[PDB]
């Protein structure tokens, strides 16, 4: 299907399903990682 | 008219007629200049010869020969005069010979061997003449006049000082009052206009026109040359305007008129109009003037721009190789660079770019700072596939050009594109890619700035969009969604209806992104009104941008995408899932088309995804073999660190874990957690995950902070049911309740009705047992009722039936504490309910009951009834 | 140097550079104005002043020469 | 009801494709129109010189009584001359529009 070709060279993707996941605003969550890791390994 | 006439003004206009003493006193010889002029200067070279005429006489026919336009018979009669007059006497004679051969050295009209041919007889009459009378200022003028010809300007500038200074030394010597000369101004202000020293120069010509207003050569081309070159070009075109409403006959003010009328035609004119009647005349001007004018170098490039303008690019080459280069050696340097810089400008309009990189140069080459001829040679550059060479040149032009706002969109424009190059992502750091996003932003905005600043000039539309690509590259889809709608705008204030298809549709998609789908498919069909590949595109656009409105307006579009090109797999991954959520399809013809569709791309992720959502989420696939065989097949010897499905091997593995191997999966989730939020901090779900973990184990306090956090982003029924879950095991109820109303008002789920009501009967519990409460138990059991007839309802006979309906009946039994009614029922379904001792309980209990709570019906009709 | 010529020149000049200066200075404030700014909108809309409008309009004019080049 | 914390992935969520842009020669760098627009500001500025000579040619063939009777008279001007209210205001200095 060559038009279908050029359709797909002419077409950007302004989300992958990544970029998909993080919803209508973002929150920053780099504090997560460090809280939840030391949190967690108290458990340990 | 080839003196300057003014009313009131003086006039420098020689003795029209001469008449002629006999020998021997009858003397009235009458010679009428302008007349009686005999072509043969013979005939009156007997008649001087034969009285013994004097020498001025022969001088002043000479020159009157001279001022009507022959110069070659005045020479003649002057050389005739040469063997007559002898030894120092003819001292006047030769300097008249050597201005005559001067002036015949000035023109166009002429050849490199007929110029110097007259230089030459020029300076050897002039050595005849100082051989003679050495101090005469008329052979001290050509002695300046020789060297400014000759192109030493600063050498004939030293001699015209030495000159003026020892023509003061002589006058104070002897007492006599030095008066300026004019022509020694005149030359002196020439001279420092050629060392591009523009005040001076200027302040002499101003002053030349008090001592002497009526001065050929007219001071006010010279007082227009310095404003204009001192960036005044109002007060030059008035000079010029001037010089040639004094002597209409004049043609160097006419040619200055001219110019000046091309130059008010381009920035006065306020409409087409008016612009193409300025021009018009200046056009007409310029015809009438090049009819006696053919040979001069500035009608010629005014010419070339005309038919460059015109798209006659061979006619502009023409010119140039058959008129200017021809007489090449004559003309000025910058006329010279302006006429090459215009055959290059048509090499670059033909496709030519090495004859105009060639041509370019050698306007460069005549006049280094000719600025658009350096502006062509960068595009050519560009042409030619040189990109940093052009970088360069349009670099090292904006030193001094740095408010240039071509210049600006023209390097924004290419630090821009190279920025949006895979090539350059793939060499150089990352640091050095947004340093370039950086650079580029600053020459757009820069240009963007300058542009508005003079109010008077459009923007090009364009330098939104690039501004927008840079921004959307960077995943900053505000600032970019805001830069295309500002194109958009202006865009749309000039040509009302061409904008581009594109804009609308990328438009609609970021207004889809971000809030409702109203105007989304509005702009999408705009694109639709107006290519075979478009149509595919926004089709499956506005297909995915109905599934909430007209979700069967969806189906049909994605079913004629897959009916006549079935090998989108966006069309059909959400096709199927369309109809399947809508319910046009049963479970098994999903899995054959679906696995049909999984292992046709199978290799890659998207459709993958997909396909773990098939799964996990709703119809027959929820036990994990196939999910722990595929959703780890996505990771499988690759290196993806990708989200999704990780994500969910790590969660439904946390799931399992729900025993020191369940510590194991605990601490396994966790570090999958871990690791995707290293990746991206702002993946909502990883953050999700580890609220499930915190608040799971009884560590209920930030959990819940994560969780309220977490719903500023997802608005989902899922991330709220579970905040109000957290809210129910830690404290008492309306933080519990007040978020299961919002539930049930954020989605139509009418399987989280069902989820709903079973633990809306717990969050009832727990407050209507914190103490005995019969308003509250009441509507406690109103939600309890709506549960069991949900449950009842559906294909659904999980333990939910069982559960709900006691749950229920414990809330009969509280309320018996239309009173009787519901205690009968309460009997009823507890009575269908029959553990052991709980039933035995339920005899003793209603015999307690039943009687107990007729007594007390009894009672409240006899307090009635007082 | 006190000459005529000089003296005549430099107080011509002040007051032609008076003159203007203080025309310059009531121009944009008090001399034109009341809504010709927006006719100067209309100078903004030129097709000849903007990309592409320069050869456009210089092919609508009807004058043309008789090469001999 | 029991508590159990679900991490519901999203669906697959594929949004609109966007589109590339198509040529734009007019406004690319390579463009003339760009020299065009700058043509349109400084027009005709390198062509008010027409010669060496400046469009001021030195004649002396201009002068009566110079270059036949030796009297050179004419060079040094004229006495008390009241200029136009036009060669007057050539006399002004230049960029006094400020």
């Amino acid at each position: 299907d060559p038009v279908l070709a050029e359709t797909m060279k002419n077409e950007r993707v302004v989300q992958d399903h990544n970029s998909a996941l993080r919803g209508a605003r973002p929150i920053n969550f780099g504090y997560l990682i460090k809280d939840a890791e030391l949190k967690l390994v108290q458990s340990i | 008219a080839n003196t300057i006439k003014v009313e009131g003004y003086p006039s420098m206009e020689w003795p029209t007629s001469l008449d002629i003493p006999l020998k021997a006193s009858e003397e009235l010889v009458g010679i009428d200049l302008e007349t009686d002029l005999p072509d043969d200067p013979t005939d009156l070279k007997t008649l001087l010869v034969e009285e013994s005429s004097e020498k001025e006489h022969w001088l002043t026919i000479a020159l009157a020969y001279c001022n009507h336009g022959k110069t070659n018979e005045g020479i003649r009669l002057i050389e005739m005069a040469l063997d007559v007059f002898q030894n120092s006497e003819r001292a006047s004679l030769h300097t008249f010979l050597t201005w005559a051969h001067l002036n015949l050295a000035k023109g166009h009209s002429l050849s490199v061997e007929t110029k110097e041919h007259e230089l030459t007889q020029a300076e050897l009459n002039l050595k005849d003449a100082i051989g003679f009378d050495p101090t005469w200022i008329g052979n001290m003028l050509a002695t300046v006049e020789l060297y400014y010809q000759r192109g030493h300007y600063d050498k004939a500038l030293e001699t015209s000082d030495l000159f003026v200074k020892s023509i003061h030394a002589e006058d104070h010597r002897s007492g006599r009052q030095s008066k300026p000369n004019c022509l020694f101004l005149l030359l002196r202000a020439k001279l420092l206009y050629q060392k591009k020293n523009y005040v001076a120069s200027l302040k002499i010509f101003q002053e030349l026109l008090v001592i002497n207003p009526v001065l050929q050569p007219d001071p006010r081309i010279g007082i227009g040359l310095c404003f204009w070159q001192l960036k005044d070009p109002k007060m030059a075109i008035k000079s010029w305007q001037r010089a040639l409403q004094i002597n209409s006959k004049n043609t160097s003010a006419s040619i200055l008129v001219l110019l000046g009328e091309f130059h008010n035609s381009l920035t006065d004119s306020t409409n087409d109009e008016v612009f193409k009647e300025t021009f018009s005349k200046a056009l007409s001007d310029l015809k009438n003037i090049f009819s006696e004018n053919q040979n001069n170098p500035v009608l010629l490039t005014l010419l070339q721009t005309y038919h460059y303008f015109k798209g006659d690019f061979q006619t502009v080459l023409d010119i140039y190789h058959h008129k200017i280069l021809k007489m090449s050696p004559l003309i000025a340097k910058t006329v010279l660079s302006e006429s090459s810089f215009w055959c290059g400008r048509a090499h670059y309009a033909l496709g030519d770019y090495r004859k105009s990189f060639i041509m370019f140069q050698e306007s460069l080459k005549k006049n280094e700072d000719n600025l658009m001829a350096r502006l062509g040679l960068g595009q050519t550059q560009i042409k030619s596939n040189l990109l940093e060479e052009s970088i360069i040149t349009f670099e090292n032009l904006y030193k001094t050009n740095e408010s240039l706002q071509e210049l600006n969109y023209i390097l924004g424009l290419l630090y821009a594109g190279k920025t949006l190059d895979v090539k350059t992502s793939k060499s150089i750091p990352a640091k050095e890619l947004n340093k370039l996003n950086e650079k580029a932003l600053q020459y757009l905005e820069r240009y963007i700035k300058l542009t508005v600043a003079k109010k008077n000039q459009l923007i090009i539309s364009r330098v939104y969009l690039v501004i927008s690509q840079l921004y959307e590259s960077q995943n900053q889809y505000k600032i970019s969604l805001d830069f295309l709608s500002k194109a958009l705008e202006e865009m749309e204030f000039v040509n009302k209806d061409e904008v581009p298809l594109e804009i609308l549709n990328n438009l609609a998609c970021y207004h889809f992104i971000n809030g409702d789908l109203t105007k989304a498919d509005n702009l999408f069909e705009q694109a639709k009104a107006k290519n075979k590949s478009v149509n595919i595109t926004l089709e499956y656009n506005i297909a995915r941008t109905s599934e909430k409105t007209n979700w069967e307006k969806s189906e049909s579009i994605y079913s004629q995408i897959t009916s006549s090109h079935p090998s989108y797999i966006s069309a059909r991954i959400r096709n199927l899932y369309i109809k399947f959520a809508h319910s046009k399809i049963n479970d098994s013809e999903m899995n054959i088309e679906i696995n049909g569709l999984l292992e046709m791309n199978k290799s890659d992720l998207e459709m993958r995804s997909f396909y773990g959502w098939y799964l996990k989420n709703s119809e027959e696939r929820k036990n994990s073999e196939k999910s722990t065989s595929h959703n780890k097949e996505t990771l499988v010897k690759y290196n993806s660190h990708d989200a999704y499905a990780l994500i969910s091997l790590a969660n439904l593995y946390v799931t399992i874990a729900r025993q020191e191997k369940s510590k194991h999966s605990y601490l396994k989730a966790i570090q999958l957690y871990q690791k995707v939020l290293q990746i991206d901090p702002f993946n909502v779900f990883a953050a999700q995950g580890v609220a499930i973990i915190f608040a799971e184990s009884k560590r209920l306090g930030p959990a819940l902070e994560i969780l309220r956090k977490i719903r500023d982003s997802l608005d989902n029924e899922d991330v709220q049911l579970n905040l109000a879950h957290c809210l129910l095991e830690m404290r008492e109820f309306g933080k519990a309740i007040e978020n299961y109303e919002l539930v049930l008002k954020k989605f139509d789920n009418e399987r989280t009705r069902p989820h709903i009501l079973n633990l809306l009967g717990r969050a009832w519990y727990s407050r209507g047992m914190k103490e005995r409460s019969v308003s509250f138990f009441q509507k406690a059991l109103e939600n309890a009722k709506t549960a069991l007839e949900l449950f009842v309802q559906q294909s659904a006979k999980n333990k939910f039936i069982h559960s709900v309906k006691f749950n229920i009946a414990l809330l009969q039994f509280q309320i018996a504490e239309d009173s009787l009614e519901g205690l009968e029922e309460g009997l009823a379904l507890f009575k269908e309910l029959n553990k052991e001792e709980l039933e035995q309980r339920i005899q003793l209990g209603e015999t307690t009951m039943k009687s107990a709570l007729e007594r007390s019906l009894n009672e409240q009709e006899e307090f009635e009834k007082d | 140097l006190k000459t005529r010529t000089k003296v005549y020149y430099q107080e011509i000049q002040k007051e032609e550079n008076a003159k203007a200066k203080e025309m310059a200075q009531q121009e944009k404030l008090q001399e034109d104005r009341e809504t010709k700014e927006r006719r100067e909108k209309e100078l903004l809309l030129a097709q000849f002043r903007r990309l592409g409008g320069l050869e456009r309009m210089i092919g609508e004019l009807d004058i043309k020469f008789d090469f001999k080049f | 009801a029991p508590i159990k914390y679900q991490n519901s992935l999203p669906v697959p969520q594929l949004p609109p494709k966007l589109l590339a842009y198509p040529e734009a020669p007019e406004t690319n760098p390579d463009s003339s129109q760009l020299i065009n627009s700058l043509y349109v500001k400084t027009n005709i500025s390198n062509l008010i010189q027409q010669d060496e000579d400046l469009g001021m040619p030195v004649d002396l063939m201009k002068f009566p009584g110079l270059l036949n009777k030796l009297d050179s008279k004419l060079l040094y001007g004229f006495d008390n001359v009241k200029l136009d209210k036009d060669d007057r205001i050539l006399l002004r200095d230049p960029r006094i529009d400020r």
